[PDB]
RNA sequence: AAAUACCACUACUCCUAUUGUUUUUUUACUUAUUCAAUGUGAAGACAUUGUCAGGUGGGGAGUUCCUUUAGUCCCUCGAAAUUUGAGGCUAGAGGAGAAAAGUUACCACA
C-alpha cells in the first residue's frame, strides 16, 4: 500500500476528468476534517478515506485485499483503466448520460454496445467520443463507455447502429463470483 | 513509430531544463504526492488541459491564476515542512 | 444566463453558474438571520431582499428552460 | 451420566445490613497542566507530553519468519479428562532486490 506518485495521479485524474466534471469536490475535505485519498495495492487503484487508510496500515502488504472503492487498474504499459467498481463515482458526478430501455439494458448487462434502436433518452450537445454513463429509465446506473457518434449523427443514424461503445458493464460481478 | 523510452536516446538540453538526470537501470527516488495542495495543483493542471480553449481572456487569466496559486500554496507548504524538520 | 441567446451559448461559451449556486446555498442562513429582509416590471432593481431572494430561487429551482432537467440533489 | 431413607463437606447464583478496602462513570472547584503580556488574566484535572510492550512500513540510512516431510514417543503451551491440537530437536523441500524482471496451446491489432 503506497500513495500514488505525480505521474500516476496525472493519469488517474485524466481518466476521471474524461468521464467526470467535478473533481475538486472529490478531493474536498469532509465535515469531520477528513479527506478521500488515492492508494495503490498490487496494481489496482483505490478511493478511500484517509482515516480508513491510516487504520488499515497495520494489515501486512500481502494480507490486504480491498480498501474503499476500487477505481481500476494500472497496466504493464502504464495506462489506467476504469471498472464497474469505479462506476458509482462516475454516476455521482457524470459528464454525459445515456438512458437505455429494458430490451437494451439486458443486452448491455450481457456486454453489448448500445444502439439507436434501444436508446430512449439522450443528452443534447454530446461530442462524438465523449464520456457517457449508461442508465435505464428507472435511473439505476448500469455502466459507462464512449459514445460512437455525436448527438446529431445519433439521431440520423440507422436504428440498427452502434451509438455507445461498451467499456464496462455490471456483469463482471457475475464473473468474480 | 517507436518510443524514445524504448530507444536509448539521451536527454537534450533545451529552453526546458534537463535538470539532474537519473541513471538508467537504477533506483529513481519515488516522490509520493499526498498533500491536498499537491493534488490541488495536479488537478488544476488536469482540468485546464481538459477544458482547453476558452474564448474569454479573463477566463483564461483566471484558470492560469488558479494554477499559479495552487503552485504557490504548495511552495509555502513545502517551505513550512522544511522549516519544521530543520529547527524542530 | 436565462437570456435566450446566452442560453444557447451555454456550453460553447463555457458559462457555469456553480459558484453562484454554492454562494446562494451557503448564504441562505445569513439571509434567514439578518433583519433587513423586509425594509423595502423591473427584473433586477428590486428594493426588497425578500423579492430578490424569491427571484434567485425561482431562477434556480424553476429555470424557464429545461424544467425537467434540474438536479434532484440541488432541488432537495 | 448420576437415585432418592440417615447424616458430613464445600460450590456457585440472587438479595440484606455494616463493624471496612479498592477500581470505573458523571458533576463541581483550582493547586497539575496549556496560552497571551510585562519595566497579571483565561482555559482546565480533559488534552498535550514522556517510558515500555507490540502491528505495518513499495518512504529514509547501512551490509552481503512461518509450511511440508520421516523419526526418539525427547521438551513447552492450549483444550478434555482416562486424550488431542499448536510449537521445540534432528536434515531435505518453499517463499544486487522497488529498478523492474520472468511467463501463457488466451485476447485485439500488425
Amino acid at each position: 500500500m503506497r500513495p500514488l506518485t505525480d505521474q500516476e495521479m496525472k493519469i488517474v485524474l485524466d481518466k476521471l476528468a474524461n468521464y467526470m466534471t467535478d473533481l475538486k469536490s472529490l478531493i474536498a475535505p469532509l465535515e469531520d476534517g477528513d479527506r478521500y485519498v488515492f492508494r495503490m495495492q498490487k496494481d489496482r487503484v483505490y478511493y478511500v478515506k484517509l482515516s480508513i487508510a491510516n487504520i488499515a496500515t497495520c494489515v501486512a502488504r500481502d494480507k490486504l485485499l480491498s480498501l474503499g472503492t476500487c477505481l481500476g487498474k494500472m497496466t504493464k504499459s502504464g495506462k489506467f483503466r476504469l471498472h464497474i467498481t469505479a462506476l458509482p463515482i462516475l454516476a455521482q458526478n457524470a459528464r454525459y448520460k445515456i438512458w437505455v430501455k429494458d430490451n437494451g439494458a439486458q443486452p448491455f448487462l450481457y456486454g453489448s454496445n448500445i444502439v439507436k434502436a434501444h436508446v430512449g433518452r439522450w443528452t443534447e450537445d454530446c461530442p462524438e467520443h465523449s464520456g457517457c454513463v449508461v442508465y435505464n429509465m428507472a435511473d439505476i446506473p448500469l455502466g459507462f463507455g464512449v459514445t460512437a457518434r455525436s448527438t446529431a449523427e445519433a439521431r440520423r443514424l440507422d436504428p440498427t447502429g452502434i451509438v455507445c461503445f461498451r467499456q464496462a458493464d455490471c456483469g463482471e460481478y457475475l464473473r468474480d463470483e | 513509430v517507436y518510443s524514445e523510452k524504448e530507444l536509448g536516446i539521451p536527454q537534450l538540453n533545451t529552453v526546458t531544463p534537463v535538470g539532474v538526470t537519473k541513471p538508467k537501470g537504477k533506483k529513481k527516488g519515488k516522490v509520493f504526492v499526498d498533500d491536498r495542495e499537491s493534488m490541488n495543483t495536479i488537478l488544476a493542471m488536469v482540468e485546464a488541459e481538459k477544458q482547453g480553449q476558452i474564448e474569454s481572456k479573463i477566463m483564461r487569466a483566471r484558470q492560469l491564476e488558479e494554477i499559479r496559486e495552487a503552485r504557490r500554496i504548495e511552495a509555502e507548504k513545502k517551505e513550512a515542512e522544511r522549516k519544521a524538520l530543520l529547527e524542530n | 444566463l436565462e437570456g435566450q441567446d446566452a442560453h444557447n451559448a451555454r456550453s460553447d461559451l463555457h458559462l457555469d453558474l456553480s459558484f453562484f449556486i454554492t454562494n446562494l446555498y451557503r448564504s441562505l442562513l445569513s439571509l434567514s438571520l439578518n433583519p433587513d429582509l423586509e425594509l423595502g416590471n423591473n427584473k433586477i432593481n428590486l428594493q426588497t431582499t425578500t423579492v430578490l431572494l424569491l427571484r434567485c430561487l425561482t431562477s434556480v429551482l424553476l429555470p424557464p428552460w429545461n424544467i425537467r432537467s434540474v438536479p434532484p440533489i440541488r432541488l432537495a
